[PDB]
RNA sequence: CGAUGUCGGCUCGUCGCAUCCUGGGGCUGAAGAAGGUCCCAAGGGUUGGGCUGUUCGCCCAUUAAAGCGGCACGCGAGCUGGGUUCAGAACGUCGUGAGACAGUUCGGUCUCUAUCCGCCACGGGCGCAGGAGGCUUGAGGGGGGCUCUUCCUAGUACGAGAGGACCGGAAGGGACGCACCUCUGGUUUCCCAGCUGUCCCUCCAGGGGCAUAAGCUGGGUAGCCAUGUGCGGAAGGGAUAACCGCUGAAAGCAUCUAAGCGGGAAGCCCGCCCCAAGAUGAGGCCUCCCACGGCAGCCGGUAAGGACCCGGGAAGACCACCCGGUGGAUGGGCCGGGGGUGUAAGCGCCGCGAGGCGUUGAGCCGACCGGUCCCAAUCGUCCGAGGUCU
RNA sequence: GAAUGCCGGCAUGAGUAACGAUAAAGAGGGUGAGAAUCCCUCUCGCCGUAAGCCCAAGGGUUCCUACGCAAUGGUCGUCAG
RNA sequence: CGUGAGGGAAAGGUGAAAAGAACCCCGGGAGGGGAGUGAAAUAGAGCCUGAAACCGUGGGCUUACAAGCAGUCACGGCCCC
């Protein structure tokens, strides 16, 4: 459950190493973004030499929220975290890796490549 | 607030008219089985002490 | 609200209806017999229903447990040895309410007498 | 749009 | 159009295609007719359904009469179903098959006086920043000299809830004839044993 | 009329039988049945059970585990369809309910809260040996 | 001027339409897509942030869009009090001075009780020509009315290419609304446990008070809830707006019009949901009582029925509503289940000891689902038709 | 007949706001025409660098006892400064 | 009332005579009802006269589909002489 001021651990290489959403990209007036939702953020917190530096605005999609994500089936999945991967206008990667677990949520999103560099998908 | 206040006194007639509703309604009264006495049901009869057939109370 | 809510409140806060009902319990005990206002009397009825169940069981346990509230091992004495034997057949219900039929003066409260059964 | 006020903004008697 | 009377008594989910789906259950049957209104003799057309058995210790003479001119032992509740004319002498659960979506009325649980806020969601005041005892009051009620006076209708605090509900379109997602009962997907007005109206739904 | 018997009568048809007992503190290892598009297969997901909330054929467990430098919490209806099976991994000793606050502990003092229990344990290879 | 409180914000709306969006059009220097420009349209919608007291304005990120105005520049007996009209103090400036400045700066008392109208809820009375218990018709009101993305048709029509449809069809959203509590997630003032200090019971063990109106801490049922779940906006019919026509004169041609007839909007009427016969125009249907005793009236006892009183209630401020009142499961006990807590006390064994182990998922245990006449709803009372006239 | 006139009397608001720290009550016994309110007992709760005790100001019989309850006491009163 | 200088009220009437109501009755008392006194007791001490606002009890007329500075003019109904 992200909304402005949220911040985002970002669950990959690009070096950005802390995202604050301003946007949920999501209508004329979402006021939580999920799994799988776009966001647009400010990069608040970045490691020298990446592609991303601190300052950037950028895009990202949520992979982890730490407000549980319920299913059709009957379960829920939580994590410890907020975390989210940062994208280019086309929802692909900007960097070649991604780090911890993602929601399954994901690839019926058509986030494909992002749940295939996964380590794990819950 | 800033204090509200009677902008006119109120008629004889009118105050009159809310007290309506302000009549008293008599006590429900029901007569003792045993002493004949009257009083309120479902209470232990006050003059003689019996309630439900038997003696209970010392009058 | 107070939808399917159980309990009176009694306008006393926790600690003190703890101890109405604990200090009216001694007293019912005590006397067999009090008075008081309807409502405390329909309220007072479980509380000490369950403290002469337990004096039913008679164990150690149980006497532990009803010292809790009534705190007089005299007392507790009494529950067990003479009160709790005249109830071993009977299935709860040990308590009465029978409503008098005057009010109180200074306040006009109704009162009823809270009495244990036979 | 800010007019001046043409009350004293009231004082205790 | 085709109804039923029920009870509500209660929720759960079921399991159906690894799907969790949320149902009240509801117990319909039996209802029997016990008056038809007919065009001629009413100017319109229903059926007056009867609903649980009731103690004939209860049942007024007025009631008995009217009863007994149908031939039916005596029940607690009378309702209509509008222009719904069964063959039999008897509704029952299984008008309903399962996939058939349905509208349901019932008695809204009630919130006695309620608050400006818990009523028509007012945002009440601010809780801090100098509020002062307004902050669940409702602000302004009107304008000034013109128009002088509150609208018909001004949204206000006051009773809310224990009022006729329906809520329509609902999938009818198993039924249990054996029981006289019915599972509905999703919420229903009205508390656990609170009356309800089961009536085939108006949406397409 | 028994409202809480025909509930209990609409949710018999859904009920399981066949699954282990646990308990808050025991590490389990959930068969779950997981689609993927287009086909459907059986993913493992193991931990510490922290929460069994009951209601019936409504219990419902919590379990814990940590994936790739990341808590994961994964909530589970007790009869759920879904589920293939579920195996004992280890019984662990829980002195309350409901374990949230292993949460802000490190793997170390988690280790040293929740003791094997012995006794279940010793029960579980008590059983486990039929004729 | 024997007082009409004054900017901005907040809250709560409501109206206008010179329309920001969505809907319908004509013209285009309209190929398609996308625009321009005017017309019809007020049903709904019209985001979140940075700056400033600001309205306004610029700016960031979005959007279908981020409309403009009226309502005492709507709304201080609704809130705020940042701006601005007091008293303090300072800067620049003006004045010999006291002081002053559409120049600035920091600070600075905003009043518990609503009589009438109006508004939101709820009752009492009488009326609806016999008196009564139910079930209803719906005059007339209110509610609602939003919209986006992607996919298919189809990379088709159109275009050199880039780009890319009409019509029709399918899926998924945001915001809102109504209900609901199975799930997710909250609270749960004593439902369970752990802990400290102190005082106490009874020395140990075991417990009670107080540390908040829970001492603290970890949990937590029902309820009430949203972050959770179901469902809604329609469909459809009718009549229209701009606008497009058919047939067609006056006026041998032409003309949507003068006779007549079609098509055509998110708008209008109906349809959906809710209120509603005080609808005094007081409606309708089913059933029940009945022809009383004394001089359209009166007094009196009754009938069908009602009320009082009582046990209660996801009903509720009181009132009302609803269920029950011993030919009874209404509440309280008790019992069984659920649920919470998480293995009581006592004892036995182990350890010098704090402890640990077994008995034991034990003991305790609100509300949830039921059973059970053990306790209480004892016993009763008072009202209550005799039907006016053509 | 008016002077927000003067003095007095009586209305209206109204059976309304309130009844002065949220430290807190319950029962049994007694007295009496009358008792939630006076006396006694038991249970409960509050202060305890005080809400206990002793001085000095100031107050001036308020002290003790009997007999009273019209008024005073924010209710009651059999009690009381 | 004010520390003080100082400010500064309200408050008359039984009857000729107390003959100021023995005694009985309800009541804890207050109060009243009889008896009694008096020319008179709604002259009974809360006392000559006893206006008005104000509060009440009984009776006549009237009022629950109606729009107001409350009256006035007309007509009709009902009650009284
Ligand atoms: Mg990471
Ligand atoms: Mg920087
Ligand atoms: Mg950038
Ligand atoms: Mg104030
Ligand atoms: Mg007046
Ligand atoms: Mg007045
Ligand atoms: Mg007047
Ligand atoms: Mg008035
Ligand atoms: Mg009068
Ligand atoms: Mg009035
Ligand atoms: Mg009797
Ligand atoms: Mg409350
Ligand atoms: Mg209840
Ligand atoms: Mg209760
Ligand atoms: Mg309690
Ligand atoms: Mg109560
Ligand atoms: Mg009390
Ligand atoms: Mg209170
Ligand atoms: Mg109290
Ligand atoms: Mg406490
Ligand atoms: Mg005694
Ligand atoms: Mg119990
Ligand atoms: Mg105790
Ligand atoms: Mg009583
Ligand atoms: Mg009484
Ligand atoms: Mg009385
Ligand atoms: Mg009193
Ligand atoms: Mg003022
Ligand atoms: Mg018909
Ligand atoms: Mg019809
Ligand atoms: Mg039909
Ligand atoms: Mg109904
Ligand atoms: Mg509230
Ligand atoms: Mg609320
Ligand atoms: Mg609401
Ligand atoms: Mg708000
Ligand atoms: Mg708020
Ligand atoms: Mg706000
Ligand atoms: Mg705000
Ligand atoms: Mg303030
Ligand atoms: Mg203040
Ligand atoms: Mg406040
Ligand atoms: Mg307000
Ligand atoms: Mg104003
Ligand atoms: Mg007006
Ligand atoms: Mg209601
Ligand atoms: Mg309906
Ligand atoms: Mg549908
Ligand atoms: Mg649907
Ligand atoms: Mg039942
Ligand atoms: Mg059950
Ligand atoms: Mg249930
Ligand atoms: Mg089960
Ligand atoms: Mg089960
Ligand atoms: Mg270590
Ligand atoms: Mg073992
Ligand atoms: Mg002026
Ligand atoms: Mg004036
Ligand atoms: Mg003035
Ligand atoms: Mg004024
Ligand atoms: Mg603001
Ligand atoms: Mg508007
Ligand atoms: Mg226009
Ligand atoms: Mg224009
Ligand atoms: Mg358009
Ligand atoms: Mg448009
Ligand atoms: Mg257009
Ligand atoms: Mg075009
Ligand atoms: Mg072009
Ligand atoms: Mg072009
Ligand atoms: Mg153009
Ligand atoms: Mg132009
Ligand atoms: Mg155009
Ligand atoms: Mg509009
Ligand atoms: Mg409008
Ligand atoms: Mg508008
Ligand atoms: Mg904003
Ligand atoms: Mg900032
Ligand atoms: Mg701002
Ligand atoms: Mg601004
Ligand atoms: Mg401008
Ligand atoms: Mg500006
Ligand atoms: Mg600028
Ligand atoms: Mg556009
Ligand atoms: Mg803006
Ligand atoms: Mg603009
Ligand atoms: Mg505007
Ligand atoms: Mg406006
Ligand atoms: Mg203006
Ligand atoms: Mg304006
Ligand atoms: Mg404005
Ligand atoms: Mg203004
Ligand atoms: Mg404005
Ligand atoms: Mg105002
Ligand atoms: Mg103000
Ligand atoms: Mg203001
Ligand atoms: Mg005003
Ligand atoms: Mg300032
Ligand atoms: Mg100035
Ligand atoms: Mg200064
Ligand atoms: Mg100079
Ligand atoms: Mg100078
Ligand atoms: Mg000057
Ligand atoms: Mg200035
Ligand atoms: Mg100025
Ligand atoms: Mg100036
Ligand atoms: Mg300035
Ligand atoms: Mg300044
Ligand atoms: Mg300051
Ligand atoms: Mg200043
Ligand atoms: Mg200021
Ligand atoms: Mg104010
Ligand atoms: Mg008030
Ligand atoms: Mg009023
Ligand atoms: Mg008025
Ligand atoms: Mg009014
Ligand atoms: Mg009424
Ligand atoms: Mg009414
Ligand atoms: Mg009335
Ligand atoms: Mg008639
Ligand atoms: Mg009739
Ligand atoms: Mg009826
Ligand atoms: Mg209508
Ligand atoms: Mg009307
Ligand atoms: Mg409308
Ligand atoms: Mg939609
Ligand atoms: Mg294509
Ligand atoms: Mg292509
Ligand atoms: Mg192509
Ligand atoms: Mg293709
Ligand atoms: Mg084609
Ligand atoms: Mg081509
Ligand atoms: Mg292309
Ligand atoms: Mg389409
Ligand atoms: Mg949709
Ligand atoms: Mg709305
Ligand atoms: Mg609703
Ligand atoms: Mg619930
Ligand atoms: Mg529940
Ligand atoms: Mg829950
Ligand atoms: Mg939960
Ligand atoms: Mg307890
Ligand atoms: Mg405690
Ligand atoms: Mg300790
Ligand atoms: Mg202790
Ligand atoms: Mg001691
Ligand atoms: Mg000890
Ligand atoms: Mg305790
Ligand atoms: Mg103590
Ligand atoms: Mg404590
Ligand atoms: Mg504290
Ligand atoms: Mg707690
Ligand atoms: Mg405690
Ligand atoms: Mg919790
Ligand atoms: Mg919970
Ligand atoms: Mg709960
Ligand atoms: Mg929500
Ligand atoms: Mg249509
Ligand atoms: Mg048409
Ligand atoms: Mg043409
Ligand atoms: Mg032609
Ligand atoms: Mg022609
Ligand atoms: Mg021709
Ligand atoms: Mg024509
Ligand atoms: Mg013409
Ligand atoms: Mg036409
Ligand atoms: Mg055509
Ligand atoms: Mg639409
Ligand atoms: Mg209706
Ligand atoms: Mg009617
Ligand atoms: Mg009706
Ligand atoms: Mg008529
Ligand atoms: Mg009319
Ligand atoms: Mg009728
Ligand atoms: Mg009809
Ligand atoms: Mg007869
Ligand atoms: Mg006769
Ligand atoms: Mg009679
Ligand atoms: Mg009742
Ligand atoms: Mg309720
Ligand atoms: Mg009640
Ligand atoms: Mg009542
Ligand atoms: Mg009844
Ligand atoms: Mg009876
Ligand atoms: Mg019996
Ligand atoms: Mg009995
Ligand atoms: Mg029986
Ligand atoms: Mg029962
Ligand atoms: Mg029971
Ligand atoms: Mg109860
Ligand atoms: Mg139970
Ligand atoms: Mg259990
Ligand atoms: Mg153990
Ligand atoms: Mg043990
Ligand atoms: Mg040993
Ligand atoms: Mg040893
Ligand atoms: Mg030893
Ligand atoms: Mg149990
Ligand atoms: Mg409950
Ligand atoms: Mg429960
Ligand atoms: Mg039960
Ligand atoms: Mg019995
Ligand atoms: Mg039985
Ligand atoms: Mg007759
Ligand atoms: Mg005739
Ligand atoms: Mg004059
Ligand atoms: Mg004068
Ligand atoms: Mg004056
Ligand atoms: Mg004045
Ligand atoms: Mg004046
Ligand atoms: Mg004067
Ligand atoms: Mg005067
Ligand atoms: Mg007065
Ligand atoms: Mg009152
Ligand atoms: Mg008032
Ligand atoms: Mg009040
Ligand atoms: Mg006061
Ligand atoms: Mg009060
Ligand atoms: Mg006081
Ligand atoms: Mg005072
Ligand atoms: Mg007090
Ligand atoms: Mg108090
Ligand atoms: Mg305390
Ligand atoms: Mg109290
Ligand atoms: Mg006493
Ligand atoms: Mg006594
Ligand atoms: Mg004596
Ligand atoms: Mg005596
Ligand atoms: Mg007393
Ligand atoms: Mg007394
Ligand atoms: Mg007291
Ligand atoms: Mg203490
Ligand atoms: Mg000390
Ligand atoms: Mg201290
Ligand atoms: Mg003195
Ligand atoms: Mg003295
Ligand atoms: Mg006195
Ligand atoms: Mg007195
Ligand atoms: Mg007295
Ligand atoms: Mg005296
Ligand atoms: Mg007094
Ligand atoms: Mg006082
Ligand atoms: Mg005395
Ligand atoms: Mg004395
Ligand atoms: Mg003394
Ligand atoms: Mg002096
Ligand atoms: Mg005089
Ligand atoms: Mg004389
Ligand atoms: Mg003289
Ligand atoms: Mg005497
Ligand atoms: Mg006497
Ligand atoms: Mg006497
Ligand atoms: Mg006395
Ligand atoms: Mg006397
Ligand atoms: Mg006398
Ligand atoms: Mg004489
Ligand atoms: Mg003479
Ligand atoms: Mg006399
Ligand atoms: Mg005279
Ligand atoms: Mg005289
Ligand atoms: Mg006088
Ligand atoms: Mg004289
Ligand atoms: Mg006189
Ligand atoms: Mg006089
Ligand atoms: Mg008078
Ligand atoms: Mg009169
Ligand atoms: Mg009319
Ligand atoms: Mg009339
Ligand atoms: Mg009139
Ligand atoms: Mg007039
Ligand atoms: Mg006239
Ligand atoms: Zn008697």
């Amino acid at each position: 459950m992200i909304q402005p001021q949220t911040y985002l651990e970002v669950a990959d290489n690009t070096g950005a190493r802390k995202i604050m959403c301003i946007r949920v990209l999501k209508g004329s007036n979402a006021k939580y973004a999920t799994v799988g939702d776009v966001i647009v953020a400010s990069v608040k917190e970045a490691i020298p030499r990446g592609a991303v530096k601190e300052g950037d605005v950028v895009k990202a999609v949520v992979v982890r929220t730490k407000k549980e994500i319920k299913r059709p089936d009957g379960s829920a999945i939580r994590f410890d975290d907020n975390a989210a991967v940062i994208i280019n206008n086309q929802l692909e990667p900007r960097g070649t890796r991604v780090f911890g677990p993602v929601a399954r949520e994901l690839r019926e999103k058509g986030f494909m490549k992002i749940v295939s560099l996964a380590p794990e998908v819950l | 607030a800033k204090h509200p206040v009677p902008k006119k006194k109120t008629s004889k007639a009118r105050r009159d008219a809310r007290r309506s509703h302000h009549a008293l309604t008599p006590p429900t009264l029901v007569p003792c089985p045993e002493c004949k006495a009257m009083k309120p049901p479902h209470t232990v009869c006050p003059e003689c002490g019996y309630y439900a057939g038997r003696k209970v109370l010392e009058v | 609200m107070r939808h399917l809510k159980s309990g009176r409140k009694l306008n006393r806060h926790s600690s003190h209806r703890l101890a109405l009902y604990r200090n009216q319990a001694k007293s019912l005990l005590t006397h067999g017999r009090i008075t008081t206002t309807v409502p405390k009397a329909k309220e007072l009825r479980g509380f000490v229903d369950h403290l002469i169940h337990l004096a039913k069981r008679g164990d150690l346990h149980a006497r532990r447990l009803v010292l809790r509230d009534l705190q007089d091992v005299k007392l507790v004495r009494k529950l067990f040895d003479e009160i709790a034997p005249r109830y071993r057949d009977r299935q709860g219900g040990y308590t009465r309410v029978l409503k008098l039929a005057e009010r109180r003066r200074g306040d006009g409260a109704p009162l009823a007498l809270v009495e244990l059964v036979e | 749009v800010d007019k001046p006020p043409y009350l004293p903004r009231p004082r205790p008697p | 159009m085709k109804g039923i009377l029920g009870v509500k008594v209660g929720m759960t989910r079921i399991f159906r295609d690894d799907r969790a789906v949320p149902v009240t259950v509801i117990l319909a049957g039996p209802c029997p007719v016990v008056q038809r209104r007919t065009p001629e003799k009413d100017g319109y057309t229903a059926v007056q359904l009867g609903f649980l058995p009731q103690n004939p210790k209860r049942v007024n003479r007025p009631l008995k009469g009217h009863f007994a001119k149908a031939g039916v032992e005596p029940v607690r509740i009378l309702r209509e179903i509008r222009d719904f004319n069964p063959e039999g002498d008897t509704v029952t659960v299984e008008i309903f098959k399962p996939g058939e979506r349905v509208d349901v009325t019932g008695t809204s649980k009630g919130r006695g006086f309620a608050g400006v806020m818990k009523r028509w969601n007012f945002a009440g005041g601010p809780d801090s920043h100098g509020a002062h005892k307004i902050h669940r009051h409702p602000g302004s009620i009107g304008n000034r000299k013109t128009p002088g006076r509150v609208y018909k209708g001004k949204k206000m605090a006051g009773h809310y809830g224990a009022e006729r509900v329906t809520v329509m379109n609902l999938e009818v997602v198993d039924v249990i004839p054996e029981e006289n009962l019915l599972l509905v997907k999703g919420a229903v007005p009205g508390p656990n044993g609170g009356l309800v109206i089961v009536r085939e739904t108006k949406k397409a | 009329m028994n409202r809480g018997a025909l509930i209990k009568l609409v949710e018999s048809r859904y009920v399981r039988t066949d699954l282990p007992e646990f308990r808050p503190g025991d590490t389990v290892r959930v068969s779950y049945k997981v689609k993927e598009g287009n086909r459907t297969r059986i993913q493992d997901f193991e931990g510490i059970v922290i929460r069994i909330r009951r209601n019936g054929f409504n219990t419902t467990f919590t379990v814990r585990k940590v994936s790739y430098g990341v808590g994961v919490e994964r909530i589970f209806p007790l009869h759920s369809p879904l589920i293939q099976k579920i195996d004992i991994v280890q019984r662990g000793r829980a002195r309350r309910a409901k374990l949230y606050f292993i949460r802000n502990l490190s793997d170390r003092e988690i280790r040293r809260k929740l003791r094997a229990d012995r006794k279940r344990i010793d029960q579980d290879r008590a059983a486990e040996r039929a004729a």
